[PDB]
């Protein structure tokens, strides 16, 4: 859900 | 034009490198990344973003491009989405035994490449500079 | 002058950034590396060295420059040896959110400070060393 | 005895 993950 | 960079990946001992060339210039920033995943590239953009100004990245398209993470890095820096692999290769190997690490025969080879003045003749390094200056002035 | 950087270190999260100012344009380039040590230090030196035209860097002078390998590339490169971790930490503390990892956030840092605007430090650097080619 | 290491 972030930027670089998930 | 100043905004535009292509990057390409090349490989070298079992290892894979990022190369970002400043099409205008020729200057590069190059480095190993562990692995070419999405994730990893996404990051390498996202620090070249931070030190040039980056408008349009023109990449391969392959795998590490069709998922999320590039697309979130270059949306959110606002960028748009060779001889050169073979000429940084061929810089590698002169200056490889000097360093254990491929990483570092790597930076080398882009300090030389970017530093190299092929005369009055201009060096990559101020290539990009000067155009960049331009384009901003 | 155009050649002079100023190099040091901050930490967050229980990790190491190293921070390179280039002093007339306050433009940074900044990484997380893996522990403070001569290797790494002489890396990332090696690396800014290779973008950016480096003739003298300011650092702290402390346990990872007593060795060989930041002199090795300080050597090699023709460098020679002798406010902002705050800003960037409060930068990195705004996008902290937005990131997973710590080094993601330090790079959306790098990115804003660098491109705040009339000039930004991107801006400003170019422009100082283009006026400096002649 | 290399520029990074030894
Ligand atoms: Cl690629
Ligand atoms: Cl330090």
């Amino acid at each position: 859900p972030k930027l670089d993950n998930x | 034009s100043p905004g535009i960079w292509q990057l390409d990946c090349t490989h070298l001992e079992g290892k894979v490198i990022l190369v970002a060339v400043h099409v205008a210039s020729g200057y590069i920033e190059a480095e190993v990344i562990p692995a070419e995943t999405g994730q990893e590239t996404a990051y390498f953009l996202l620090k070249l973003a931070g030190r040039w100004p980056v408008k349009t990245v023109h990449t391969d398209n392959g795998s590490n491009f069709t998922g999320a993470t590039v697309r979130a890095a270059c949306d959110w820096a606002g960028i748009k989405q060779e001889s050169m692999n073979k000429e940084l290769k061929k810089i590698i190997g002169q200056v490889r035994d000097q360093a254990e690490h491929l990483k570092t025969a790597v930076q080398m080879a882009v300090f030389i490449h970017n530093h190299k003045r092929k005369g009055g003749g201009y060096s990559a390094g101020e290539r990009i500079v000067d155009i960049i200056a331009t384009d901003i002035q």
